[PDB]
Parts: structure tokens; sequence; C-alpha cells
RNA sequence: GCAGUCAAGCGUUCAUAGCGACAUUGCUUUUUGAUUCUUCGAUGUCGGCUCUUCCUAUCAUACCGAAGCAGAAUUCGGUAAGCGUUGGAUUGUUCACCCACUAAUAGGGAACGUGAGCUGGGUUUAGACCGUCGUGAGACAGGUUAGUUUUACCCUACUGAUGAAUGUUACCGCAAUAGUAAUUGAACUUAGUACGAGAGGAACAGUUCAUUCGGAUAAUUGGUUUUUGCGGCUGUCUGAUCA
């Protein structure tokens, strides 16, 4: 069900929310009724932990990681680290990441599988990545974008990328990660869709202005 | 003519006129609203302003931005000697307000308030109160005489005190005597309150406490004869102007033939008598009470005074109120601080907080070290003894 | 500040007034803009309207390319370079001035951002943040 | 509450102390005053400036 | 310029939700006229900058009444000026029309406020140019340029500062009186709820911030610097050095 919510007055769920597969990571400053989707599908199956990252509340676009880890970035406190090292589980790895070059959550468009980041990030932090994340990272833009963050929702069913974007490197990201793409948008057409929803195995969670053709594409490709 | 563009005034016509105050010491104009059903206490406190320091404090406001997150404000350290009672005096509730029908004096005073009725203390005879003192020779039938007139009449019970100004670092010597208000029940409580604390201590953990707001009542910093602008906000005109671009330049109209009373002039600008309410307390800390400084998540022992002592004052060794924000008044001043008028039900106050982090570094320079020893460990050791 | 705009900032200094040209710091094809007011702003006699960092304002291009020259429109600014105060302690300025185009609502008419942005411009402004490379 | 070290000498800033600069790379420099602030601003090298830390720990002074 | 009274008609129907013809009673003195009573032994004559105060025939804000008021937006009105009414382009502008923000871009007075307060773009002395008219000197209902604006040290008013005397002198107070100050928006929430066929779509209380103002301060940040406080550097002069 990619039920349709706001954060307040907007539908771009992934910049103030990051949902993978054994936590989802919110901010603290919203109502019952952002919460309400989350908490009654999912229920007692993943915790949900209220914080905020480096002293922000677009934590979906500041952390970056998989089931498997959480990569957080120079200006996170202290007081934030311990309380996500007590919330989430031991399975996750968090680890202190040093990098001037952005912020990870617009780098990294990952899953458990294949990771996709800007590729003018060096080899000292990709090792890192690939130390904490266990995965192998690759480097690719997505139609001319640097920001494969903002313009590729990725999930280990399937994933959305850029609207305009060439059927040649569909095909090739598709015979790089192994699943099918479908070119498509969120939010009545808005072209930014790698922020405009998130997305894990069992849940994804659209914005307001997601009509039924662009949602049925969705619902479609994704596999809920 | 209409004004061609409609403007905000400069200035505040309520604080006019703008000559200077009585005194040094600033009359608190009124005290709290009395309730005849609390403990005996009293009502605002005097002290001497420190300076200021830099406090960094963990936010706790739900709905904020910055929720459970430190922030870092600026307080000031009002200085606190126990301040002592001498006497108490009452007051009848006339046609015409409240009128002084009889005063009493404790028995023994100090040599300070006995400094203070002098303006050539070095050539007099020092006989203040001789004739008073010798009152106490029988039981007491007059003193005891004027309390029980006070008892019978005098529907408010005021108490002079002063400050003890040889427990400060200043070069005074004379003490500010002053009156302060009760708020317990049946005014022969309070002057059984005031026959009992004639000549004793009485410090600040028992008038404020921690988290509470607190008004201040303190005179301006002095700086003399003023211009219209600095004083006023008034706009400073054009570069071209013949006979002064620093100025108001229109007077007013022709009729009213006279100059009015609001229209922007130069005078005195300072040392006024002002009031600034909502402060918050954020230490009430003690001078036997040793590492003032520490805090519960600080640990290290210092006091709340700089390297080098606070700037033109000198060094805390004695108790203090460490308020919040501004306050009207410069350093060395006789400040006054005051229970609050309304209870304040506002969310900014009744916020209960604790300090993480108060700043000692050197307000003399750019202060690199909070504490000396921490100085001998960075710099390491140095031309001297080794 | 503004309607439109997610969220409360809290006061940053004003260092940018009318006429102001900033370095356009998106791939949207201006080079650089040229302040006209400030969405948000009030009125006293004889005083600019000012900028900050994350306000949205009215302004225009004087560069780049010719379609998007000669016609006013929404922008919003990224960085400062007139040190404002955060509550946590720091005074703090960028290296110059920026600022990008946007709609009424907040999106970006660009793609993607340039250089840093600071975080009080990237809360305030969602679309701007998942745009955004550098925070702080 | 963290203690940052400076950019340009070396010290130790304590919060509410000195400005943040950030050089239009994203490198992030931090300041202890306006005087070593001042100084970076001519781009002097802060290892041959008598009084800084690079300059002292380079020629092992102490 | 503003406001009535009557009321033919519009407004689906329906004189008066809102309007209002034909008539008719007034108010105002921010227009312009008519007069010429004051001033020609001279009240410095446009505009803007500045700055205070006042009125209300209210633009916004507060509280309400009426509707062709479902909600939203509006429209008419009542108490009320308490507080606020802007940044810019062209022009000497008054007026003006435009761009843009805004809760709003209300209207006016005070010797058509305010030149011993400013500026002096315009007008309106003397220089000079062009067109037209003149036989000419010259005229211009027209254009363009260049063109000195003096004094306060008096009384008063206002703002500040002392002050003899009511026994002296000091400390602590009361209060007549006179002034007063705060203002406004956004977001979240209520809430895609109420209301609605749908399109659309609020409010009351709460939370966090912000706009204009006002009073204070100076920890930190920035500015100033004759701490000529420290360092550097040019030229010269102290025999070189050191200073």
């Amino acid at each position: 069900m990619a039920t349709r919510t706001q954060f307040e007055n907007s539908n771009e769920i992934g910049v103030f929310s990051k949902l993978t597969n054994t936590y989802c990571l919110v901010a603290v400053g919203g109502s019952e009724n952002f919460y309400s989707a989350f908490e009654a599908e999912l229920g007692d199956a993943i915790p949900i932990v209220h914080t905020t990252i480096a002293g922000t509340r677009i934590i979906g676009r500041m952390t970056a990681g998989n089931r498997r880890g959480l990569l957080v970035p120079t200006q996170t406190t202290d007081q934030e680290l311990q309380h996500l090292r007590n919330s989430l589980p031991d399975s996750v790895k968090i680890q202190r990441v040093e990098e001037r070059l952005s912020a990870l959550g617009n780098v990294i468009c990952c899953n458990d599988y294949v990771a996709l980041v800007h590729p003018d990030i060096d080899r000292e932090t990709e090792e890192l990545i690939s130390d904490v994340l266990g995965v192998e990272v690759f480097r690719q833009t997505i139609s001319g974008n640097i920001l494969v963050g903002s313009y590729c929702s990725l999930s280990n069913q399937g994933g959305l990328v850029h609207p305009q974007t060439s059927v040649q490197d569909q095909e090739e990201l598709s015979s790089l990660l192994q699943v099918p793409l479908v070119a498509g948008t969120v939010n009545r057409g808005s072209s930014v869709v790698g922020a405009g929803m998130v997305v894990n195995d069992y849940l994804a969670v659209t914005g307001l202005d997601t009509t039924a053709p662009e949602l049925s594409v969705i619902e479609s490709i994704f596999r809920l | 003519s209409h004004r061609k563009y409609e403007a905000p005034r400069h200035g505040h016509l309520g604080f006019l006129p703008r000559k200077r105050a009585a005194s040094i010491r600033a009359r608190v104009k009124a005290f709290p609203k009395d309730d005849r059903s609390k403990p005996v206490a009293l009502t605002s406190f005097l002290g001497y302003k420190a300076g200021m320091t830099t406090i960094v404090r963990d936010l706790d406001r739900p709905g904020s931005k910055f929720h459970k997150r430190e922030v870092v404000e600026a307080v000031t350290v009002v200085d606190t000697p126990p301040v002592v009672v001498v006497g108490v005096v009452g007051y009848v509730e006339t046609p015409r307000g409240l009128r002084s029908l009889t005063t009493v004096w404790a028995e023994h005073l100090s040599d300070e308030v006995k400094r203070r009725f002098y303006k050539n203390w070095y050539k007099s005879k020092k006989k203040a109160f001789t004739k008073y003192s010798a009152k106490y020779a029988q039981d007491g039938a007059g003193i005891e005489r004027e309390l029980a007139r006070i008892k019978k009449y005098a529907s408010v019970v005021r108490v002079l005190v002063h400050t003890q100004i040889r427990k400060t670092p200043l070069a005074q010597k004379k003490a500010h005597l002053a009156e302060i208000q009760l708020n317990g029940g049946s005014i022969s409580e309070k002057v059984d309150w005031a026959r009992e604390h004639f000549e004793k201590t009485v410090a600040v953990d028992s008038v404020f406490e921690q988290n509470e707001m607190i008004d201040a009542i303190a005179v301006t910093k002095g700086h003399g004869f003023e211009g219209v602008t600095h004083r006023w906000g008034t706009k400073k005109l054009p570069r071209k102007t013949h006979r002064g671009l620093r100025k108001v330049a229109c007077i007013g109209a022709w009729h009213p033939a006279h100059v009015m009373w609001s229209v922007a002039r130069a005078g005195q600008r300072g040392y006024h008598s002002r009031t600034s309410i909502n402060h918050k307390i954020y230490r009430v800390g003690k001078g036997d009470d040793e590492a003032n400084g520490a805090t519960s998540f600080d640990r290290t022992k210092k006091t709340i005074t700089p390297m080098g002592g606070f700037v033109h004052y000198g060094e805390i060794k004695n108790d203090f109120i460490m308020v919040k924000g501004c306050i009207p008044g410069n350093r060395k001043r006789i400040v006054t601080l005051r229970k609050s008028l309304y209870t304040n039900t506002s969310r900014k106050a009744l916020e209960e907080v604790s300090l993480k982090w108060i700043d000692t570094a050197s307000k003399f320079g750019k202060g690199r070290f909070q504490t000396p020893a921490e100085k001998h460990a960075f710099m390491g050791t140095l031309k001297k003894d080794l | 500040s503004g309607n439109g705009a997610q969220g409360t900032k809290f006061r940053i200094s004003l260092g940018l007034p009318v006429g102001a040209i900033m370095n356009c710091a998106d791939n949207s094809g201006a080079r650089n803009l040229y302040i006209i007011a400030v969405k948000g702003s009030g009125s006293r006699l004889n005083r600019l309207p000012a900028a900050s960092l994350g306000d949205m304002v009215m302004a225009t291009v004087k560069k780049g390319k010719p379609e998007l020259r000669k016609k006013v429109m929404p922008a919003i600014v990224v960085r400062q370079a007139k040190s404002w105060r955060r509550r946590d302690g720091v005074f703090l300025y960028f290296e110059d001035n920026a600022g990008v185009i946007a709609n009424p609502k907040g999106e970006m008419k660009g793609s993607a951002i340039t250089g840093p942005v600071g975080k009080e411009c990237a809360d305030l402004w969602p679309r701007v943040a998942s745009n955004s490379g550098v925070v702080v | 509450m963290k203690v940052e070290i400076d950019s340009f000498s070396g010290a130790k800033i304590y919060p509410g102390r000195g400005t943040l600069f950030v050089r239009g790379d994203s490198k992030i420099f931090r300041f202890q005053n306006s005087k070593s602030a001042s100084l970076f601003k001519q781009r002097k090298n802060p290892r041959r400036i008598a009084w800084t830390v690079l300059f002292r720990k380079h020629h092992k002074k102490g």
C-alpha cells in the first residue's frame, strides 16, 4: 500500500525520513498523522527512532546506509550518536565518515546489494563505505545529474529513476543493478523522485500529491 | 501639511523626563502583592554587579528547533554579601497613602550604617545612635512600647537592611541602607520576625532560588550630556548640511508657537532608574561553597571568577546570583533584585534548568584558558622557576 | 521566510539589501542574480529590505542564458558571507554570497547545487536540501 | 560539548569564542579570535608564524 | 470633495443585499474661483530631506451587525485613530503611472507646518543659444545651459544642570500631579475535518519563531583606535652599532 502522507504540508517523505529493512529514522518535529501511516502497517516490526542528525531535520538526506550499516557525517553530535547506538540494534554498523564533498544521503543511493555514489568522492572514504556497509560501491551519474540521491529511489525489488533518462542508460543500469527500472515521476509530476518517497521490502510511503497513474506504476515496479 | 511618509517615533515618551537619578541606589517603587498565608520572608535583596560571563546550557523547550540541544547565552553575575537587618519601620494606610508612623532601630549597629550617616567620617565624634543605644539600659520599655505601637497599627511592615560592603572587593567602606517589605501573614508575626532578626545574616539561599523569574532595578550607566542622534535615535542629516549634521532638523510647526515636549532634544543620557522584569536565575552560588563554577557535567574545581578577576571589579569570594541575560546597571552598582509581581505562567518561565558549562576565561583579553592549571598544562613550562 | 516555506527559522543576520548581486550557485544557467525585494520583509521609512540566509527573495538575472534574462523570478539564498549567530555559539560566514532560482513553492529550477549550503536554508527549504551538496 | 582545536594556530576553542569560516570548497576552518583569523585571510603560512602550534611542533619546542 | 431624504427601475422573481434615474436638503475649507480687510520704511516666494503633533469623512489591526454570507473570498456598515501606513525606476516636482514586498500601501491639517533646520533641481536679475513675431531696441503664453542664499552671544519655549530661605544637618520614605508602549505576521497544530455535488476549503484554544518599535546592556562576534602598546618598512639625521 503506497500510503500518501504529508509532512505538515509537503510531500517528499525521503527528505525527513530514512526507511530501511531493520530501522526507520524520522524527524522529531511532526504530528501524529505523519506517524500513523507507519505505526499502523508496521506496528511491531521495526523500531522507528525519532532523532535529528547534525543539527538539522533532513536526516533522510544526511545519513545513508542499508540494513547492515548507517553512515553518519561530521556535524552529528555525541548525544545523537549515543541515542542512535542505544536505539538501533547491534546488527547495524555505525561509523563516523570524514568527507567534505557533500552530505552522505545525497551521495549514496544504495541497497543491500549494489551502491551507486557520487563520482567525485575519494578512495579512503570509499574503502570505509565498502568496509562498513559491506557493499561493492559503484560510481555512476543518472542523466547527467551528479546527485543520484535526488533522482533515484532504490530498493532490492526495483527502483525509480530520473524521468528524463534515455533507454540506453536504463538498460546499462538494469545490467549493473540486476533490477528492472521504469522511469516515472511522483507528486503530480515533480521531477525530484529520489526524495519524493521512501521504500523498503514491506513499505513504500509516498506523498499526498501522487495521483493514481503514478501510484499504479510505483506499486507495479516496487511489487508490494 | 501631512508628513508625506509617516513613521514610528524616536524614543519613548513614558521614560520622561530623562533627568539623572536621585542617587546610585535606585528606589524600589513597588513590591510583590501580599497574601497572608505564606511563611514570613523578604521581598527584595541588594547586591553589587560583578560583570558578565558565558553559559552553555541544554535548551529543553518542547516543540522548538533546538530541543534538548546546547545553546550559549549571556549571564550577569551580581555579587551577594549576606545582607544584615538593622531595623524595621511600619506604615499606616491613610487617605493620602502610606505614612511611616514609627521606626525602630536595632541595638548595636555596625560601623557601616554608622558610616552611612556621615559625609565626613574622619572628622566626626562618631556619635551615631548613642542616646538611642542608651534606651536598652532598662528592660526596654520605650522600645517595646514602639513595637507594641507597630503591632497595633501599621498594615504594612518594612525592614531597614544594609549590605556588608567590607566583604566585597569594592573600595567604598560605606553600606547602602534600604527598606524591604515582607510577605508573611499577620504583621505581629512580621515584626516578631524582625525583632528576632536584628543584626542577623540573611543570605540568598532563603530569599531567591534556582529557576525563578526576578525583576532587577538599578540605575543606568552614565554617559553624561548627549546629542540627539545617539540619545533618541534620530536620523543623521546628509553630508551637505550647513550648521550641524547630527541633529533633529525641524523643531516644530509655526503654531504651536512653542517647542513641544515630545520633540527630541539634547540632554542627559544615562544614569536613570531602570527596571527590567522576568530575569531568570541560573545559579544561586555561595561563598563558603568551594568550586562555584563546577557543574554536574563539568566537575572541575574552579570558581566563577575569571582568570585575573572580573575586569574593574575583583574576585567573587561571596555569595552570588547568576542571572540570565543583561541587566540595567553597570559593574560596581548597587543592584536591587526583586521577586516577581505576577505569577509567570508562560513556558519561558517555569522551565527548570541546570547549567552545563560556566565560562571563566579572562574577560580582560581574549581568554584562551579557563583555569591556570590548564594553562600550565597546555603552554607548558617556561623560563620561570623550572 | 514567507508563505510556502516549511518550518520557522530563528533570526539570522541581514547582510544583503536591495541591489545585491549574488553568485548564482546552481546549474540552471543563470550566472548571477540581483535582489529586488525580500519575501516576508517588513516596512520602515528609508530602510532597505534586506535578505539573509535561507530567505526567499524576488530577484532578476544579470547574466547567463538570454532566456533567463529580463524577468523577475523567485530565488533562495544558500550562502551569506555576513556572519550570523547560531544559537549553539558560533558566528559563521561563508566565502561569498549565493542564491538559487526557485518557483513560489520552493522547487529548484535547476537540478544540482554547487559547493556548500548553509543548514539554516536546507531545513527551511526541503527541495533545496535534496539537491544540496555540502550541508553546513 | 566539544573542545574544538583551531585551524590556524592550534589553540583550543571554547563554545562561543571566535568565528567559523567555510571556504567555497567546503573545507571548514575555525579560528580562536579575530587575530588568527585575520592572519589567515592574509594567506600567511602558519608553519612560519612563530607563536603557533604547527611552528613549535615542527621545530620540536618543548 | 463628502453625506442625506424621497424613489421610477436594475438586480431570475424582488424599489431599498447592493445600487439608483428625475428632483431636493446640506456639510466641509485639503481645490479653484469671487472679494482685496491686514502686510509694499519689505511676515525669505515651489519641491524634497528631516521631525513632532493633531483631526477623521478608516487602508490594515481589535470587536461586532447586514448579504444575492454554504465554506473560502468579498461587499455594505457601527464603536473606534489606540497603533501602523513602505522599498524602487523616469521626472525639479506637487500630482503621476509603473516594478516589488506587504496585514495595509487611507485621506488630510498645523502662515498651502518646517530655509537664523538643510539642500537650491525648478521659478524669477545680470551671460549665452535656437525657433517664432517685430524695420528695429527687443517680446515670448516655448525649449536649453550657467548662475552669491548672511547673524543668535538677547527674552521666551523646550531639553538637561545647580540653587538662598521655612532651627541646622544627614538618612529612610509616602504620593498629589504629569507622562506611558508596545505592535503585527508567518509556520505547525486543529485539518483535506467543519462546510460543500465537486471544485475548493477555514476558524477557537495551544506550540515555535518572526516584523516595526522601546529600554537596557558589552560575556562572545564585528567596528573604532594616540594603550603611538608590540612587531615591520621607506626617506633622512644622530660617526657605525644599540637606542
